[PDB]
């Protein structure tokens, strides 16, 4: 860049999710695969 | 040695297909007939 810093470029990310799903019961849950907590929290 | 099973790869048909532009999204909606049944395979696999 023109401030003096060089700059890594990475392309653009998405979180993957899953649903966990119990027909019987109705119940759902979501599931971000090999997603560390905090970052899910934070965003 | 005898092998016993492979990695187990899912593909997000949406984003593989149009990284994540709307442009692209908006003339994917007329197919998804062909992701849905992408993802539906690969589960298959998967579970199986």
């Amino acid at each position: 860049s023109d401030d003096g810093n060089y700059y890594c470029v990475r392309p653009c990310v998405s979180v993957p999710v899953s649903v966990i799903y119990d027909k019987s019961t109705n119940l759902h849950a979501t599931l971000f695969g090999s997603v560390a907590c905090e970052h899910v929290t934070t965003m | 040695y005898i092998e016993t099973s492979i990695q187990k790869v899912t593909v997000d048909c949406k984003q593989y297909v149009c990284n994540g532009f709307t442009r692209c999204e908006k003339l994917l909606v007329e197919y998804g007939q062909f992701c849905s049944k992408i993802n539906q395979a690969l589960h298959g696999a998967n579970l199986r």
